[PDB]
């Protein structure tokens, strides 16, 4: 021997002292309420409410706005015979090349 | 030692340093240095033993040689300029002699051996006072004469100090020698930033002094002078071990602690002047200091070393003497990073 | 026992009051960035008859 | 697993650097604390600073 | 206020309070003798304060409530087990010896503090200077090891180099057969299990080492049992002896101030009793140390400082 | 962002003032509430980010990471409940405090608007992780793991600090919006090469990159369950977020300096998958799988195409969730038998059916079973790499095959076969463990249903 | 089944004279606990004729 | 500068070199330390008298006083070391190590 050391204790089983244990705490009431709050808050509140909130988040990415603008521009372009997509993004009149 | 004599000697050391910092005359500055050394020697030799006597003898020899070199530099400067006012020195040889003398007084490499030797020889309070005050004064002189400092020599000595401190701290086991090498490395950082921003020099001085005070006072509180002696502290007062761990983390420059602010500001100031290699090497070399800090923190806070049997009696009894400003120094050494722009006030 | 309930469950208001304080601080910070309110080229607009600020 | 991860990737960065730092620490701190020796070192440093620094 | 440099500056000098009877009369003696009765008689007649022999629950007594603590929390050793199985493999013999040495060091510090703070002399039944006889007796019989002896010597040196020497080895010289007869008459089985060789080794250690060692420092007054019955003769001999023995004549006010500062701080007194020497007999594992410290903190009036324990009836905590 | 930052700094005093038996309940409930509050950051714009103030801003890249961190905190709390039953009240409160501080630092790191504040917080995350590992690890190698982790990170990141201060001095500001609008091309010179090396190498060591990755097995194997969960899921994504942020100012030099890192990352995928094939430790297998996935993310970021950033973000989120679930399952098996050897315990499908189901689902998500976001990100990265060059398809295919091989190998080894006869302490699975696995797995399927929320700002 | 903590071997590794022992360092010895090294120790006169 | 200043500076340098090169004794080190002060006094008084710096004539006296006080301190330390060890050899000052 080299030290006055405690022996390694045997691991305790929560099911021995409480067959209805949820694995949260060794106190039955505290374990039950920990399980209840975890399940309620996490599953119900977070999952369901956050999922429906994200599903019905407003269209701030302007996907539908972009689609409507594209439809309007396509209609105007093909009604007047103009090309659907312009050749250049900017105006060559405003662009001054170095020469 | 009588308490009146002890406080008189402490006040004499402080008065010598104040005379050095307020004098505009080289003769008066030299007088202040002489008075500081003369009153400092008995403080080192307070607890009488052969190790303390040897440390005091080595310290006296080193400081006397440095004072002779400083007076020679003063005389040489007077020969070519006829001026006693402390300003930009008018002779390169005199400036080199003054720089070497002040480096010897501070402990910069290759004038560093006496720092761990004396620190191990003397007790904790003596080491604290030594480091703090005896680095406070020559740094003031250097800041006054900064504009004539040779950058090549100053930066060479600073980098050597950083490297030597890192390696010595890596190899040492004694707490006082570890503190001495930490002091060497931090002085290297300060003198590296000195030729560019004395404000950054003063900021590093203040942060280093705060952290060193916190660490030394924690060591005095735990009454530990070795690694294994400190390894028993967790079984008597685990709060002190955790405070020491956070102080050690701060001294290593880890963000978001107070120790990162001096390194950060010094790196910024040096890179403003188109210097990148020196800040990069200085930042990479601090990893050795952080390594031996972490190794010391493993033995005291993050693990549980075996204890003894009389520690039960230790538990039964209670600490009596109260340290002054220990919580304030602990807080200021770990939680002042969001207050960095106060360096303008320090300016 | 009502005091004991308060003495044990008073820590459950810290996070809600912190959330309220955070919302208040966010609004107070937003009130400091009104340099270009109703001044951008894209959203410049005449104010309504009963209105003083486009947004708060 | 063995040749690259456990041997050579460990040898290049962390082990070589650690060995170099350990050797340098031993070399730096192997001093015997002799005032004559390190004062002679002080003299050599003084001469070098006076001569090879312009 | 508490003694310190400010009190010394103000003028609280130790030599002012010292008198002729301000003497640390340690009374060194042997096992199961009339030393305890003799010490009590000497203390009353000379007006000195008597300290009962130091022990585990003496160390437990001075702190907090005077009631002793559990052996697990304090000491972790027993004398009965040493009597029952002197050569047990758990190191209880040397653990008990080291704990008893620490207790005696604490008691000597308390006696010095009382003497230097009140001027009254103190009578100790046994001191740290005579404690090595039990260690030598254990080592001769083979109860403890050479490493244990070396650790004890190191601790004794570094902890007793500071304090002033004792005053008298009142060696109540009782022959070993008479000691055995007294032990048998007393009737305690654990001490009845004491062998004769162990008792002889203590007497050999006293007479060959401790008696010659303390003769140089101070006077030694040896008495038999019948002589020790007459305490008046012992008191008369104590009052008669006068010389320049010991460092007490050359003790100064500054030295007394330093000694008082040392002895009023118990953690500084018990500083080197826990040096990091990892003998299996005294070393405690990390897990056991943690658990025992947790229990000690769970003790009623020991979680905080003495003035800040509400469970034992401390009020005005928020203004203190 | 203060509406999310302040509730964590209120979690701290609540934890320290709560009763001894209510700390876990309070921490879990309020962490879930904070996660619900942080769900509002998913309402991002299409053109510019959300600029709350001069200090904090949220983007389509920052929002999913913040949600992931706020969701990951309560799961770590549950795991800590699992493995810290016999700890004292003060030490349990300290553990919860470390977790809370780590979450707060991660939130501020993800929402920081300047590179220097980002660096300060991203380095501040080191302290709580190191303390957790080296203090609550179970084996001797935890000290060595902490040293390796800390020094790898710092050796990577110090030149990043030097480069950042140099960039601020040269340009004027480190604000991300300014350095994006005022970005200028980087010339091909040695100084620019070394600045690129500083920044990229810092984030690659954090990532990690193959050859700079040994700290990852060392730290993940020896860390406690909560430490492993936070190390694999969130702390590995700091490098990816930084690279996706710092590469704005490194073009066009990134087109020339990316070759060594691309080759390293692809061959590292191959090598780490092969290592996973022959691992005797389950945690090491999970760690090397994490390394392979992060190497794939590195490839995506380095090729730097609009289809590669979306895949990178999706793969980061998916890998974080999957690795957290795998570590939780491995920790349950370890706590049952007190050993990390994989072949020690077998027949766990016979002994524990529901855990076998959880293992099956986690291993299917690991091997990128469609239409999971793991596969979405991997497929986007593969398509971008194919556009980059036409042999990356070969490398990705062999990597995918080996990934499926080792995932199903660990599944078959742990769950299928004949149970070990002498192991008679296999108690039924706890409701806490089952709920932990369910809370890990359900958000993955919900994000599969709605994938546009984790595809980054280039969607 | 419980967290590993340092033992006597670890403490002895950390409790030498210096880390990384060599020949000279092994020849060295640790300093005394109280930093007081043991000491290493009248005039006669024949007068008259 | 004339050659007298050169000789004084050379003497100071020689004294400094002698101090930095110990042979056996600490007393010789103190002697070499005192020679440097003598050279400094000579140099200072020559410089001050040459330039007619009237108010500076008091500086050499102060220098001499302070250096003699330092010499007394060094002698006290030397005699303490000699009483401790038996000889004034610098070889005995090796308990503390770097
Ligand atoms: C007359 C003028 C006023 C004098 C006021 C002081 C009390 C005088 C009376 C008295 O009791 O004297 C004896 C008393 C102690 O007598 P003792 O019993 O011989 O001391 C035993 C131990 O050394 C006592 O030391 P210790 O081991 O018990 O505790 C360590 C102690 C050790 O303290 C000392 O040794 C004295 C201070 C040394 C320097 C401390 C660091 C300074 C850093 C400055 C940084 C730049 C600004 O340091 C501290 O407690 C904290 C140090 C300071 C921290 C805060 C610094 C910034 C403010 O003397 C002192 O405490 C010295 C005070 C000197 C004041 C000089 C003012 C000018
Ligand atoms: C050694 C054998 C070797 O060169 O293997 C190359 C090979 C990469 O394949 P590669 O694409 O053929 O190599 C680059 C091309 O030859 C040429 O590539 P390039 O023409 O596209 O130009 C890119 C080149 C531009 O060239 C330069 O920048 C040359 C100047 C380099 C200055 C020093 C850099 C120091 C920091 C490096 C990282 C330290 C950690 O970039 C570099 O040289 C970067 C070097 C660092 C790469 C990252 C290493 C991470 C750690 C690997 C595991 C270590 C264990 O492996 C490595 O680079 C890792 C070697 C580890 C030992
Ligand atoms: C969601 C399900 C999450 C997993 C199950 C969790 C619950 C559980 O333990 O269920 C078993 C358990 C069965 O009862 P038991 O016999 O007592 O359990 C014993 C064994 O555990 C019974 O275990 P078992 O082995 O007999 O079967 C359990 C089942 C449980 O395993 C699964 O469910 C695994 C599913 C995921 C596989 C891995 C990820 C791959 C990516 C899929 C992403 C799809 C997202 C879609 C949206 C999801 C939104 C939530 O595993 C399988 O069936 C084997 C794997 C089957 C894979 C099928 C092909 C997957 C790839 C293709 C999918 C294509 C879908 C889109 C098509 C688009 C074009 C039309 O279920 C229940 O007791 C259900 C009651 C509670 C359900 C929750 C509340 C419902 C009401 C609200
Ligand atoms: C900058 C730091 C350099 C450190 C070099 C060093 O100490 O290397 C160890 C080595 C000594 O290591 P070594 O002596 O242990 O080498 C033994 C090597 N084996 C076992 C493979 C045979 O030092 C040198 O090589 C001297 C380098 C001098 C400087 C050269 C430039
Ligand atoms: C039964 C077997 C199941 C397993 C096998 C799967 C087999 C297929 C099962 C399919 C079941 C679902 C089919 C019906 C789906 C109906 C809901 C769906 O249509 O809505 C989705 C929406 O689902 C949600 O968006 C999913 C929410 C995902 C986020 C949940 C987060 C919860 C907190 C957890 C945090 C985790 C952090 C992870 C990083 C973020 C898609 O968006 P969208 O159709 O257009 O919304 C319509 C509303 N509009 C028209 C106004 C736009
Ligand atoms: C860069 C130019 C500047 C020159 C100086 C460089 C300083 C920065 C490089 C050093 C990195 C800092 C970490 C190394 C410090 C010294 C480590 C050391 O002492 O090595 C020996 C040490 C002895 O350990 P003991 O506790 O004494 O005994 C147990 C033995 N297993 O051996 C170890 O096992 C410790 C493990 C340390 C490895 C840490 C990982 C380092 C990672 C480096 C990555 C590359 C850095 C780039 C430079
Ligand atoms: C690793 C070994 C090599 C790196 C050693 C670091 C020591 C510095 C050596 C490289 C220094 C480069 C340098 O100074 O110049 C870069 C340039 C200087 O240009 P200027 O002079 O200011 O103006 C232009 C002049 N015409 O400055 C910058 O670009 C700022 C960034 C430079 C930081 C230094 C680069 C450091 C190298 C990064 C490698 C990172 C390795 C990571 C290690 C991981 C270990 C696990
Ligand atoms: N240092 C020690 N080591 C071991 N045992 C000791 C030590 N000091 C005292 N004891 C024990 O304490 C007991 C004290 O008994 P004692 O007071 O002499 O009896 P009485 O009161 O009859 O004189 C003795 O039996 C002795 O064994």
């Amino acid at each position: 021997i080299r030290l006055q050391e405690d022996p390694d204790p045997e691991d305790e089983n929560l099911y021995e002292k409480n067959p209805d244990s949820h694995g949260y705490d060794k106190d039955p009431i505290v374990d039950l309420w920990n399980m209840r709050v975890v399940f309620f808050f996490g599953f119900s509140i977070v999952l369901v409410l956050g999922s429906t909130f994200v599903a019905y988040l407003p269209d701030y990415r302007m996907q539908e706005w972009a689609r409507r603008e594209a439809e309007r521009l396509v209609k105007y372009r093909e009604a007047n015979g103009l090309p659907l997509m312009e050749s250049n993004c900017f105006d060559p009149n405003k662009i001054q090349l170095p020469e | 030692m009588n308490p009146i004599i002890y406080t008189t000697l402490i006040m004499t050391v402080m008065s010598g340093t104040m005379l050095v910092m307020i004098s505009s005359h080289w003769l008066l500055i030299w007088i202040g240095f002489e008075m500081n050394l003369l009153a400092m020697i008995p403080v080192l030799m307070k607890n009488f033993n052969p190790r303390a006597t040897e440390a005091a003898t080595k310290y006296f020899l080193t400081q006397a040689t440095a004072s002779m070199m400083l007076m020679m530099a003063i005389i040489i400067n007077l020969l070519y300029s006829g001026q006693w006012t402390i300003t930009k020195m008018f002779n390169p040889v005199a400036m080199t002699m003054m720089t070497m003398a002040l480096a010897m007084k501070l402990g910069l490499s290759p004038f560093h051996f006496w720092v761990p030797e004396v620190t191990q020889g003397i007790s904790l309070q003596a080491g604290l006072l030594l480091l703090t005050w005896q680095k406070l004064a020559p740094l003031s002189v250097l800041c006054q004469i900064s504009q004539s400092i040779n950058p090549n020599l100053m930066l060479t000595m600073a980098m050597l100090s950083i490297l030597i401190g890192g390696w010595g701290g890596l190899n040492q086991t004694q707490l006082r020698k570890i503190m001495a090498y930490s002091s060497i490395a931090h002085m290297g950082w300060m003198t590296a930033v000195l030729p560019y921003n004395t404000t950054m020099t003063i900021l590093n001085l203040l942060i280093y002094i705060t952290m060193t005070l916190a660490m030394f006072m924690l060591l005095i509180h735990s009454s530990a002078t070795t690694t294994l002696s400190l390894s028993h502290t967790w079984n008597k007062m685990p709060v002190i071990t955790s405070l020491m761990m956070v102080t050690l983390l701060s001294m290593g420059g880890l963000p978001p602690l107070s120790g990162f602010m001096p390194k950060w500001m010094i790196i910024q100031e040096m890179t403003k002047n188109e210097s990148i290699i020196m800040p990069t090497l200085m930042a990479m070399t601090a990893l050795l200091n952080l390594y031996f800090y972490m190794r010391l923190a493993y033995s005291s806070s993050l693990t549980m070393f075996p204890s003894t049997n009389n520690m039960k009696m230790k538990w039964q009894f209670e600490h009596t003497k109260q340290m002054k400003l220990l919580p304030t120094m602990i807080v200021l050494s770990t939680l002042v990073l969001p207050m960095t722009p106060a360096l303008s006030s320090l300016n | 026992n009502v005091l004991q309930i308060v003495r044990d469950h008073w820590v459950h208001i810290l996070v809600p009051v912190g959330f309220v304080f955070g919302c208040y601080l966010d609004r107070r910070s937003d009130e400091k960035l009104t340099a270009f309110r109703n001044k951008s080229l894209l959203f410049k607009r005449e104010l309504r008859p009963n209105e003083e600020v486009t947004w708060k | 697993s063995s040749l690259l991860d456990l041997i050579w990737l460990e040898t290049i960065l962390p082990k070589t650097t650690s060995f170099i730092q350990m050797k340098m620490s031993i070399m730096v701190s192997n001093q015997k604390g002799l005032i004559k020796l390190y004062f002679l070192s002080f003299l050599i440093t003084i001469m070098i600073s006076m001569t090879l620094f312009n | 206020l508490q003694y310190g440099p400010l009190a010394f500056v103000l003028g609280e000098r130790t030599t002012r309070k010292l008198t002729e009877t301000s003497k640390v009369i340690t009374v060194d003696g042997n096992i199961c003798s009339g030393k305890g009765r003799l010490a009590r008689e000497i203390a009353e007649k000379l007006g000195l304060r008597h300290f009962p022999e130091a022990g585990i629950h003496y160390a437990d007594s001075t702190t907090g409530d005077g009631k002793p603590l559990d052996v697990q929390l304090s000491g972790n050793c027993s004398l009965e087990k040493f009597y029952d199985d002197p050569k047990s493999n758990d190191g209880n013999s040397y653990r008990l010896q080291s704990w008893l040495y620490a207790s005696r060091l604490l008691q000597y510090a308390d006696a010095l503090e009382h003497l230097l703070s009140t001027g009254q002399g103190v009578v100790l039944e046994r001191s740290i200077y005579s404690d090595f006889v039990f260690l030598e007796a254990m080592y001769r019989q083979g109860f403890i090891r050479k490493q244990c002896v070396e650790h004890y010597n190191e601790v004794k040196k570094v902890t007793a180099c500071e304090y002033l020497p004792p005053h008298v080895v009142v060696y109540v010289d009782v022959p070993v057969p008479e000691i055995q007869s007294r032990i048998q008459k007393k009737g305690n089985p654990h001490e009845m299990k004491i062998t004769a060789a162990y008792l002889q080794d203590i007497e050999n250690a006293y007479k060959k080492t401790f008696l010659p060692e303390m003769s140089e420092k101070c006077e030694v007054l040896q008495y038999s049992a019948r002589e020790a019955e007459d305490a008046e003769k012992v008191v008369e001999d104590i009052e008669y002896l006068k010389c320049d023995k010991g460092p007490w004549p050359d003790q100064d006010d500054r030295t007394f101030h330093r000694l008082r500062m040392l002895v009023q701080n118990k953690l500084e007194v018990l500083n080197y009793t826990t040096i990091p020497v990892y003998l299996p007999e005294i070393t405690i594992g990390a897990h056991q140390s943690d658990r025992v410290f947790q229990k000690f903190t769970e003790l009623p009036g020991r979680k905080y400082s003495p003035g800040y324990n509400e469970d034992v009836g401390d009020k005005w905590i928020w203004l203190k | 962002m203060l509406k999310i930052i302040i509730p964590t700094t209120m979690l701290l005093p609540m934890t320290w003032m709560s009763k001894h038996n209510m700390i876990w309940i309070n921490a879990t409930v309020h962490s879930l509430l904070i996660s619900l509050i942080s769900l509002s950051l998913l309402n991002q714009l299409g053109e510019n980010s959300l600029n709350f103030s001069l200090t904090f801003f949220s983007d389509s890249l920052s929002a999913p990471l913040l949600v992931l961190t706020t969701w990951l905190l309560p799961l770590m709390l549950m795991a800590s409940q699992s493995h810290l039953s016999k700890e004292t009240t003060t030490r349990k409160k300290l553990y919860i405090t470390m977790l809370i501080l780590l979450q707060l630092f991660l939130i501020m790191t993800f929402t920081a608007t300047e590179l220097i504040l980002f660096y300060i917080l991203f380095e501040a995350t080191l302290v709580p992780t190191l303390i957790i590992i080296t203090r609550w690890g179970n084996q001797t190698e935890r000290l060595n793991a902490g040293l390796y982790f800390l020094f790898y990170t710092l050796a990577g990141s110090l030149p990043l600090l030097v480069a950042l201060v140099y960039i601020q001095n040269t340009t004027g500001s480190l604000n991300f919006l300014i350095i994006h609008y005022w970005s200028h091309p980087l010339s091909n010179s040695w100084s620019n090469i070394f600045m690129w090396l500083a920044c990229i190498m810092a984030f690659m060591v954090k990532m990690p990159l193959y050859g700079l990755h040994l700290w990852l097995p060392k730290a993940h194997v020896e860390a406690p369950i909560a430490g492993s969960m936070v190390l694999a899921a969130v702390l590995l994504k700091l490098g990816g977020y930084g690279m996706m942020r710092i590469t704005t100012i490194l073009n066009p030099l990134t087109n020339y300096m990316a070759y060594p890192f691309l080759m390293l990352s692809m061959w590292g995928m191959i090598m780490t998958s092969s290592i996973c094939l022959r691992q005797t430790d389950l945690k090491s297998l999970i760690a090397y799988s994490s390394v392979s996935h992060m190497a794939l993310v590195i490839v995506a970021i380095m090729i730097q195409t609009p289809w590669s950033f979306m895949g990178a973000t999706a793969l980061m989120i998916a890998h974080g969730l999957t690795s957290s679930m795998l570590f939780c399952l491995a920790n349950t098996n370890y706590e049952r038998v007190h050993s990390r050897t994989m072949i020690l315990a077998r027949g766990l499908q016979t002994l524990l059916p529901l855990m076998a189901t959880w293992w099956l689902v986690a291993s299917l998500t690991n091997l990128a079973l469609p239409p999971s976001i793991n596969l979405i990100g991997e497929l986007f990265i593969i398509t971008a790499s194919f556009s980059w060059s036409n042999i990356t398809i070969i490398l990705m295919g062999m990597n995918m095959m080996i990934t499926a091989l080792y995932s199903l190998y660990m599944l078959i080894t742990t769950q299928r076969g004949k149970y070990t006869h002498h192991i008679n302490n296999i108690k039924p699975s706890f409701t806490r463990e089952n709920a932990l696995m369910a809370l890990h797995i359900l958000p993955l399927l919900l994000l599969t249903l709605n994938p546009k929320m984790i595809l980054g700002p280039l969607y | 089944a419980r967290q590993w903590q340092p033992d006597v071997e670890w403490a002895e590794q950390f409790g030498g004279a210096v880390m990384y022992p060599t020949k000279e360092t092994a020849h060295w010895k640790p300093p005394p606990w109280n930093d007081v090294d043991p000491p290493k120790d009248n005039l006669t006169l024949n007068f008259g004729p | 500068m004339p050659l007298v200043y050169m000789n004084i500076i050379m003497a100071f340098a020689i004294a400094l070199a002698g101090l930095l090169m110990y042979r056996s004794h600490l007393m010789s080190s103190l002697l070499c330390l005192e020679g440097m002060m003598l050279s400094l006094f000579i140099m200072s008084t020559l410089i001050i008298l040459n330039t007619h710096f009237t108010l500076a004539n008091m500086m050499p006296i102060i220098l001499l006083v302070f250096a003699a006080c330092e010499a007394a301190l060094g002698l006290s330390l030397l005699v303490m070391v000699s009483n401790t060890y038996g000889t004034d050899y610098v070889q005995n000052l090796n308990l503390l190590q770097c």
